[PDB]
């Protein structure tokens, strides 16, 4: 009686180092218990030394196996127990019969026992466990002779709901280590039932192991199998042949009827707090979001004193894991996320280059880009065999960053290690010197970093004849050279590559209007906005070819076009803010272009509004305060303006012409000479200085200052030729 | 041609079932130099007209035939200017035509301090107990219309009409694998010196296709290693891997390569 409930919870606990003191105490009865508990002490005790391997050999004679056949057939023999320990005991003799080689008998033992007649609710652990491995087993014997895929559905499928209900009885009690057969029942079924095409089963047995409750025994199960199931789930599935863990699967299928339902299941979640993916991704990413967390739980994270071929399996896996994991919110384009997640992930790699890269990568499609540059650093000190890395860290150095210096570094880390890699090596050097050239302050610096960037894009240009970036960047640094056919020349092959491109068309509208083709050049912005309407750079092409050669009605029609077009496309982002800046300013132009101050006046007042201290903006009001009339006023904005950039050149020429009616010849010497310091290249800084010599009487260099101001103005665009963007 | 019978015979589920259109397909509509693919094409979009999932399903696999041939031809020798906005008016009615209203994709993130149906974050420690919980975000949407197909959004368009793929992958035969996959993988390498060791014939132009058509068709390519073709789907994905490089889109060379360290 009581000593049935100690030796039950000796038994529901499954602690085998004390049976054989509880049969030394087990009294004066005559039974047959004790060859059963010693029996299945000695089997599990054989269990606990040498357990069963897979695809092992039929074994037999042992004499551990006639000691328990001494057991079994003893407690047969005599018959002092209750029945189902009988049963029991044929289970664990037709497991003799599977172990030694028996096929026939072992199934004429499993057909007369019976398991599913024998009850699941309020049984004791030690019974489920005997069973489910009698359940393993069971199928086992059905298998290992030539519908026998329903006798894989029953002892397979029951040995799984059982068998997870023997798990989460475990942790039931010991909260009140895995076995051979576990693995058998659990992985035999799905496994099969891919190996059979049986996809739906296989997907609603994976959502079976899935729902149950975890077992702290079971985490390694679980996590692989949510890696498997999320490879099914974005390999194989979509969302029209998806359902929803708490639905039907559908019959006709491209991806079976259940034939019972048994009386106990493991615990299942539901209620009304949980979330159900409603489509594939969803569920992948909850699945890799566990497999990250126990891929975290798993890790080792390389401690390797002496601990390596246990160390690579924890990171291959997580490879897996996190390449899935690269898939799913990368066809669904979030990558911010994919950036925490790999970042997580960073806890792996010490020299391990992929999870860099990939991490670098990842930080780089979410448009961060410092970090990005730091990681890519990382990743030059671990393989510098790949150019991509320093290229791409060239890409961010030169673009948003503004790292010119480092770019410069970078390229020439490129540099220094096919074609098509090098020739980008210099082109990103090229754009970088070029960059360079555009922001350095004395005239000779500037000279000798055109001439690199020149030198390097003719590089790039002769290694590469199939780049519409080496033959544009080149056309565009030579355009700011100003030796303008041949630039045309680079174009002409830019667009013989591709002839449907908005900047290289752009560039061959304003070089045509720097050779003052009007009507070709605005035929040209008419196609190049016949197929790219929505490009605004192109738009302000039209605007000034329409103050060329269409004058101030059409060009306020193109203003008020892009009005439309800025409303539409937005509302949120900075340069929209800027953009229509612009649009007000080209409009507050035309009207200047007109002579009418208020209509100008009311245009950069509402530019004014979006950037009160932008230079354009207060050079636009000096223009219009030297449309009334008012030179003082028109001076105060210059100088308003100088502070603001004093590197801008056109506020240095309209200063110093008011300088120059103003008599004040001595600053207005000073500052063209600065203007010509900043940039020599436009012209009305010579005509200003040149009139300022003419106010000196010095008309040998004041006839080279024009001649300088009319050949600059032979080399003049529309728009400037720095609109079109350096990026790579 | 047998296919010309069709169309002379042809012109109510009952009417969907067929492979003899197929092979008949291979044996008539095997050439693109001919200027009547146009109207059955609309014939075309007539099984496309209708809510029925099998017309749709079995006979929208040709179309990347016409996106080679006519779109190559086309989006670059005469060229007519059409099915550019058949296959628009299919974007319609992918974006609209479902009851009447545009598509807004958007799922929303799991989280690990979230009760759900495969966990609980209540037993366990202080790590996952705290990030923005039970949050939605937006992935597709909203999206407007287009009335003709021209160049801004030539492959936006073509774009979610391979993100039409993106939903409707196990549904597929192998054949749109094949001829899906060995065009996306010529398209992408076409005018550099990749195809010179890939020797794909064709013309040898670079076609300017976008970060997103590369990552909407990476997800088709993982899903072509799955089903046999597993050297095209290779030999595809390290093409993607190369014009990534060169081209410096940070994400397809980022899924791209996720998926080279992924393979057995």
């Amino acid at each position: 009686s009581r000593l049935e409930t100690e030796i039950e919870r000796c038994r529901s606990e499954c602690q085998w180092e004390r049976i054989p003191e509880l049969v030394k105490q087990l009294l004066i009865a005559n039974d047959d218990m004790a060859e059963l508990l010693l029996g299945e002490s000695k089997l599990e005790q054989y269990l606990k030394e040498h357990p069963l391997r897979q695809g092992a050999s039929p074994r037999g004679p042992k004499p551990q196996l006639t000691e328990v056949r001494k057991h079994l057939t003893a407690a047969l023999d005599r018959g002092n127990l209750k029945s189902e320990f009988l049963q029991e005991s044929n289970l664990i003799m037709a497991k003799l019969n599977y172990v030694e080689g028996d096929y026939k008998e072992a199934l004429n033992i499993y057909a007369r026992v019976g398991l599913d007649d024998l009850p699941l609710t309020a049984v004791p652990p030690y019974r489920l466990r005997v069973i489910a491995e009698a359940y393993a087993t069971k199928g086992l014997c059905l298998e290992k002779l030539p519908d026998r895929e329903q006798d894989v559905i029953t002892c397979y499928e029951k040995a799984g709901d059982i068998a997870l209900l023997y798990l989460q009885e475990i942790e039931r009690v010991i909260l009140s280590e895995l076995g051979f057969f576990l693995e058998t029942g659990l992985q035999r079924a799905h496994v099969l039932y891919f190996k059979n095409g049986n996809l739906t089963r296989g997907v609603g047995r994976f959502r079976e192991l899935l729902r149950a409750v975890e077992t702290r025994t079971t985490q390694n199960l679980r996590m692989t199998i949510a890696r498997q199931l999320a490879e099914i789930l974005l390999r194989g599935m979509c969302e029209q042949s998806y359902w929803n863990p708490l639905e039907d699967p559908p019959c006709q299928s491209p991806l079976n009827t259940k034939t019972y339902t048994l009386t106990r299941r493991a615990r299942v979640y539901s209620g009304e707090n949980i979330f159900c993916p409603q489509e594939n991704t969803e569920e992948a990413l909850l699945l890799l979001l566990i497999s990250e967390s126990m891929a975290n739980r798993d890790a080792v994270l390389s401690r390797i004193p002496e601990h390596k071929s246990d160390r690579l399996i924890s990171l291959q896996s997580a490879s897996v894991v996190y390449d899935l994991l690269t898939i799913a919110l990368g066809r669904r384009g979030q990558y911010e996320m994919l950036s925490e997640c790999l970042e997580r992930a960073m806890k792996f790699a010490f020299e391990e280059f992929h999870l860099w890269y990939q991490f670098a990568l990842s930080l780089m499609a979410a448009g961060k880009s410092a970090r990005a540059v730091k990681v890519l650093k990382e990743c030059i000190r671990l393989k510098p065999d790949d150019a991509t890395i320093p290229l791409l860290a060239a890409k961010l150095c030169m673009g948003s960053l503004h790292w010119l210096e480092e770019a410069e570094k970078f390229a020439k880390t490129v540099v220094d290690v096919t074609s098509e890699f090098k020739a980008k090596g210099y082109l990103a050097l090229g754009l970088t010197y070029s960059l360079q050239a555009t922001d350095a302050s004395l005239r000779g610096m500037q000279e000798v970093l055109q001439r690199k960037a020149l030198l390097a894009f003719q590089r790039a240009h002769s290694l590469s004849p199939t780049d519409h970036q080496a033959a544009f960047y080149l056309a565009l640094q030579l355009a700011i050279s100003r030796q303008i056919p041949e630039a045309l020349g680079y174009v002409r092959q830019a667009l013989q590559l591709q002839g449907d491109d908005a900047n290289s068309l752009h560039l061959l509208a304003l070089l045509l209007s720097a050779q003052k083709h009007y009507h070709d050049a605005l035929n040209i912005i008419d196609m190049a906005l016949s197929e790219y309407p929505e490009n605004f750079i192109l738009l302000f092409s039209k605007v000034k070819l329409q103050s060329l050669c269409r004058g101030p009605d059409e060009a306020l029609l193109t203003c008020k076009h892009m009005l439309q077009i800025w409303k539409s496309c937005y509302n949120g982002p900075l340069h929209p803010w800027m953009t229509l800046a612009q649009i007000w300013l080209h409009a507050a132009e035309v009207y200047i272009g007109i002579g009418k101050p208020a209509e100008a006046t009311a245009c950069t007042q509402e530019a004014a509004n979006l950037f009160p201290m932008s230079h354009n903006v207060l050079y636009m009001r000096g223009q219009i305060a030297e449309l009334r009339g008012s030179m003082d006023e028109a001076r105060r904005w210059y100088e308003e303006a100088l502070a603001i950039s004093p590197t801008h050149v056109k506020s240095m020429q309209r200063l110093a012409l008011i300088l120059h009616q103003l008599g004040r010849y001595s600053l207005a010497e000073k500052i063209l000479r600065d203007a010509v310091q900043v940039n020599s290249t436009a012209h009305e800084v010579w005509n200003g200085l040149g009139e300022v010599l003419q106010a000196q009487g010095n008309d040998a260099a004041a006839t080279e200052c024009f001649l300088t101001a009319l050949e600059l103005e032979a080399s003049s665009p529309a728009v400037p030729f720095t609109i079109i963007p350096r990026v790579l | 041609g047998v296919v010309e019978e069709w169309l002379s015979e042809f012109k109510l589920p009952n009417y969907a079932t067929k492979s003899s259109l197929v092979s008949s397909l291979y044996k008539v509509i095997q050439e693109p130099q001919s200027e009547l693919l146009e109207p059955v094409c609309h014939q075309l979009f007539e099984f496309y007209r209708s809510g029925e999932e099998q017309l749709l399903q079995f006979t929208l696999q040709f179309l990347p035939e016409l996106i080679w041939c006519y779109l190559a031809v086309s989006a670059s020798v005469h060229s007519s200017g059409c099915i550019e906005a058949l296959l628009l008016g299919v974007y319609n009615l992918e974006i609209v035509d479902k009851q009447g209203h545009t598509k807004v994709l958007s799922f929303t993130i799991p989280s690990l301090s979230k009760p759900s149906v495969y966990h609980e974050p209540s037993s366990i420690g202080s790590m996952a107990l705290t990030q923005h919980g039970l949050s939605k975000v937006v992935y597709s949407g909203p999206h407007p219309q287009r009335e003709m197909l021209t160049a801004q959004n030539r492959f936006e368009v073509l774009t979610f009409l391979l993100l039409c793929y993106n939903a409707a992958l196990t549904y597929m035969p192998s054949v749109s694998l094949q001829s899906l996959c060995q065009i996306c993988s010529r398209i992408c390498v076409c005018g550099y010196p990749r195809q010179h060791v890939r020797k794909y014939k064709g013309i040898s132009s670079r076609i300017p296709v976008s970060s997103g058509f590369m990552v909407q068709m990476l997800t088709g390519i993982y899903f072509a290693f799955y089903n046999g073709e597993w050297d095209l789907a290779q030999k595809a994905l390290d093409d993607i891997i190369y014009r990534a490089q060169l081209e410096l889109y940070p994400e397809p060379l980022l899924v791209a390569n996720a998926i080279k360290a992924s393979l057995p």
